[PDB]
């Protein structure tokens, strides 16, 4: 399911942002 | 029409009412803004308490016993990560601006290390563990607080303000239960288009990932994002790694949860739009194609501006300077070193 691959991802804690 | 002439009327003076308000709140804007607020008070008047979330941590002025969420930035730091115009920017803009879902600015002042930016504490954290802790939001849970969010790009977007950082990690929500967007280190004050790769890969509009320039338009893909992932759970586009996340962004097909109202996934396939002559927020009818929307049909925008609507969730006050709604975090000391650094290039802060 979407929420298995979600898990799945390793995205599920807090995201960092980016800048480049 | 789908509109009888008093509806029609009314909803012409409310958009009318906003037009009045948003030149009111420009001119206030514009002042503050060309004459900043600066060193309104110093570290001696604050004790050290605890790291919140550049850090944050939790201090106690001294003489009030009020508690404020202090933001420490090395200036040696951010130097080396070309970040002098950012810090600068995002202190500028947060004494200039005054809207009821923004965290406000308390106090600012540096000495010969560090900048500090001592803004209102909200202890009941962020939007982030709750929706984690909860899994998802119900519709009515996530449009109160998409709701806030679209008021308050209405008001940033017309300041020609982009905030390019939307996602639940920067929301924190208050003791009513009312969203504070919090960290405007990525905003721009921006009259046509910019360029910069910034944000978090989530939550990119596919026209910042690409080469061409982009508007304040990209707050409202965001905003699409964020009304996903409060009621999925999960974003619309996710991947391992943030290049296979930008793939899926750039081809834009999203996919909707079986228990997503008919009206939800509407409004997200209008804000989570490729085309940007398609996607609301930026036609002709602006900010109003989200709030007429059929999702929004049952909120009151001006009993959500005033914090007249009874709010879903109440965190749980456990005392002034109480921690228990913030995770944990390593604490450093705060060194603060003899010799006056990178003078010059903060004059301004």
């Amino acid at each position: 399911t979407t929420y298995a691959d979600f898990i799945a991802s390793g995205r599920t804690g807090r995201r960092n942002a980016i800048h480049d | 029409g789908h509109m009888g002439n008093a509806a029609a009327a009314k909803k012409g003076s409310e958009q009318e009412s906003v037009k009045e308000f948003l030149a009111k709140a420009k001119e206030e804007f514009l002042k503050k803004w060309e004459s900043p607020s600066q060193n309104t008070a110093q570290l001696d008047h604050f004790d050290r308490i605890k790291t919140l979330g550049g850090r944050v941590m939790l201090v106690k002025h001294k003489e009030t016993g009020n508690h404020y969420a202090m933001k420490i930035l090395d200036k040696q730091k951010v130097v080396k990560l070309k970040q002098i115009e950012h810090t600068l920017n995002e202190k500028r803009i947060l004494q200039a601006v005054n809207f009821p879902f923004l965290v406000k600015l308390e106090f600012s002042f540096k000495d010969n290390s560090n900048l500090y930016m001592v803004m209102e504490y909200v202890p009941g954290g962020e939007m982030f563990s709750h929706l984690r802790r909860i899994g998802r939001f119900s519709e009515p849970h996530a449009r109160f607080y998409a709701a806030q969010i679209v008021l308050t790009f209405e008001y940033l977007h017309s300041l020609d303000l982009i905030y390019r950082d939307l996602k639940p990690e920067n929301l924190l929500i208050d003791q009513q239960g009312y969203i504070q967007v919090t960290d405007f280190g990525f905003a721009k004050r921006v009259k046509g288009r910019t360029w910069t790769l910034c944000g978090t890969p989530e939550y990119l509009a596919p026209e910042i990932i690409l080469s061409k320039g982009y508007n304040k338009a990209v707050d409202w893909w965001a905003l699409g994002v964020l009304i996903y992932e409060m009621a999925a759970g999960y974003p619309p586009f996710f991947a391992d790694q943030p290049i296979q996340i930008y793939e899926k962004i750039v081809s834009g097909k999203v996919r909707f949860p079986s228990h997503f109202s008919s009206d939800l996934k509407d409004l997200l396939r209008n804000l989570l739009q490729v085309d940007l002559t398609k996607r609301f927020g930026n036609l002709k009818n602006g900010v109003n194609d989200i709030k007429n929307h059929k999702w929004f049909a049952t909120t009151d925008w001006i009993a959500i501006y005033q914090r007249k609507v009874e709010a879903p969730f109440i965190p749980k006050f456990k005392g002034p300077g109480d921690t228990s709604n913030f995770d944990d975090y390593e604490e450093e000391e705060i060194r603060v070193s003899i010799n006056e650094k990178c003078g010059k290039e903060f004059t301004e802060f």
